[PDB]
């Protein structure tokens, strides 16, 4: 399961000089939402690539996340 | 520090590879190059915008630390993930 | 006597959607339905709804018992456009 | 502009029993809020017609209207 270590620093990315503060009983939490959160992408790129339609790509995944684009 | 993005995706990408492995009940279906580079953009980004959000909230709370009720009300639009992160 | 509230509200607000449209509108003599009108006023009541219950989440969270200036600013802190003119 | 009680009542309109309180201070700000969002909605619904008012029209421009609005960018 992804270390602590990584988590608060992917978690900081965004600002900051040195990273955020987080409880100890919150890591494990957002641990299992990170878990959670690949396991529904995958399974859910999955799941398209069969309502349409053993391999997946940008398109799957495209297909599955909603209006949310973070890049363009 | 472009190069910190490198280092802690390819640390990512040990859990996500992981997960991918799991479900997947040990290799039996293919995931191309992109579907991987996606996933995990995908990840690392998701967790940046939650993170932002969490410090938002906290300092909206006059606290340094992040604490359950900041998860709490990022979650608060999905009852059966703040369970399931805390079950 | 809550169906009346509601009633009125709805009635209320439309009127402000229907001073909206003129001015907005006008300047090119342009046509409107009644089911257009209609429409908005429900979006505009819906909207209204999920931003009042973001505030009061935003305030209890910090304790308060009243909606802050900071619990909009923290509702709109993915929009410095809305923030900015929202001010004023 | 609009009112200031209606206003409570309609950002209460999801919560239990009674209604929320608001500083005086954002009060106004909220009744700007509204002006902009159904500004938003015409001119883009206007927009929709003049490329490609009806049902029709507001409803193809509403799912960015509320990402670019109440939230992002």
């Amino acid at each position: 399961m992804l270390s602590k270590e990584a988590l608060i620093k992917i978690l900081s990315q965004n600002e900051g000089g040195n990273d955020m503060k987080i409880a100890d009983e919150v890591v494990p939490m957002i641990q299992k939402y990170l878990d959670i959160f690949i396991d529904e992408a995958v399974l859910r790129s999955l799941q398209s690539h069969k309502d349409i339609n053993l391999e997946l790509s940008h398109q799957d995944l495209e297909r599955i996340v909603g209006l949310l684009l973070m890049d363009m | 520090d472009d190069e910190d993005r490198a280092q802690l995706k390819a640390r990512l990408w040990i859990r996500v590879e992981e997960r991918l492995q799991q479900v997947l009940s040990s290799e039996d279906i293919k995931y191309t190059p992109r579907f991987i580079n996606s996933l995990l953009e995908l990840a690392y980004l998701q967790l940046g915008e939650m993170g932002s959000d969490l410090q938002a909230f906290a300092r909206h709370a006059g606290r340094g630390v992040v604490n359950k009720s900041d998860l709490m009300l990022y979650l608060r639009k999905q009852p059966d993930l703040q369970e399931r992160v805390t079950q």
